[PDB]
């Protein structure tokens, strides 16, 4: 049988933790923006007694940290925080190389090209804005566009003709020719914003969650609606798997982990359970990413805390 | 303020209006008053609702 188990918790960190990314390139760091409106760059050591100590401390922002992506080569990070901009770092030094001005509210997702030659940012102005890798304005969706705030925008990573893909307040899940920058279908549903969107490895699939608490599955290939998953309470960041047909999904306090095949949850990783006193008594879960090697997975909350947790058999 | 003299001495004279917060106009000021905070109310929201996906 496949369980999860708590390994360890890293700390550092002064407000929430709002993403966490991993690159396949380098198995021993990760990045993790909080809202201390610094991004951490841990030192992983593997070790039992602790698990991570920070390594570097990307300092430069005027607010919140919303988004982060590590390049594919693992040299650079791209970011964008809740004062508009844009920040392309260099994860040896420091030293943000760029920054990618143009917005007029705060920047809430940011998503890397394939190769790295485009960058995607959607923001509170219901502006997609595409940019060329150089610190320039490519191409902006000013209208067909989402009526509110644009929660999230990623890039298909499929060779075979190029997807974005864009979620909103507006209740809807628009997706996009690449080339082109118009739209390819909508997809309707979804009582209530949406929170996050993601694409499957294999670039077939969208799984999108929101305020509703439902996970919807949408096929990128037939233009259809699949089917849909009640997680339960709220989803804040759902992440499919690098080496297997799973979803994992962030609920308030837990996490839901499906086996897509007969559609049943795996899992609910709560973590410890001390009677508090009052009120909401669990600190809730904000992100979470899969490690390249499919065995960990990182989870940031709300209380200023990064846990890990191992695939045991 | 203006005085007016008359047959036995002086008169005084005080005027004031409140000018009707002509918006973008020049009868009055624009820039609301502090303590106006003012709600707009959308529509067009359904709730009836099925999971299609139509395409353009």
């Amino acid at each position: 049988t496949e369980q999860m188990t708590l390994r360890g918790t890293l700390k550092g960190h002064n407000g929430w933790v709002t993403q966490i990314a991993t690159t396949p390139q380098f198995p021993d760091m990760i990045l993790s923006a909080s809202r201390d409106k610094t991004i951490i760059m841990w030192k992983l050591t593997r070790d039992e007694t602790n698990y991570g100590i920070p390594q570097r401390a990307l300092r430069g922002h005027s607010h919140f940290v919303s988004d982060v992506v590590i390049s594919s080569d693992g040299q650079f990070a791209l970011s964008g925080s809740w004062d508009g901009t844009l920040r392309l770092w260099d994860l040896t030094t420091g030293t943000t190389t760029r920054r990618f001005v143009g917005h007029t509210k705060d920047v809430l997702s940011v998503a890397f090209s394939s190769d790295n030659r485009q960058i995607v940012s959607g923001s509170r102005d219901k502006t997609i804005k595409l940019w060329n890798t150089l610190g320039v304005c490519k191409y902006t969706v000013q209208d067909e566009s989402h009526s509110e705030w644009v929660s999230c925008v990623r890039f298909s990573p499929n060779s075979s003709n190029p997807i974005i893909v864009s979620c909103g307040w507006d209740k809807l899940v628009k997706v996009w020719n690449l080339a082109n920058c118009k739209l390819k279908t909508n997809h309707i549903g979804h009582t209530g914003y949406l929170n996050t969107v993601t694409v499957s490895p294999d670039g077939s699939l969208c799984a999108s969650g929101g305020k509703d608490g439902q996970a919807m599955l949408w096929d990128l290939n037939e233009g259809k609606h699949l089917y849909t998953l009640d997680g339960g309470d709220i989803i804040n960041a759902l992440c499919f798997s690098p080496n297997r047909y799973w979803l994992c999904a962030a609920t308030g306090p837990s996490i839901k982990i499906w086996d897509l095949e007969g559609k049943i949850i795996v899992d609910e990783l709560k973590q410890e359970v001390i009677s508090t006193s009052s009120k909401a008594e669990p600190p809730q879960c904000t992100s979470l990413a899969w490690s390249a090697d499919g065995q960990t997975l990182f989870a940031g909350y709300t209380d200023n805390l990064v846990r890990v947790w191992q695939v045991t058999i | 303020v203006r005085h007016v003299l008359l047959r036995q001495g002086v008169l005084g004279i005080k005027v004031k209006i409140m000018l009707p917060w002509d918006p973008s106009g020049k009868i009055g000021p624009k820039k609301p008053l502090p303590d106006h905070v003012s709600i707009v109310e959308p529509k067009d929201e359904i709730l009836p609702t099925t999971p299609i996906s139509e395409q353009k």
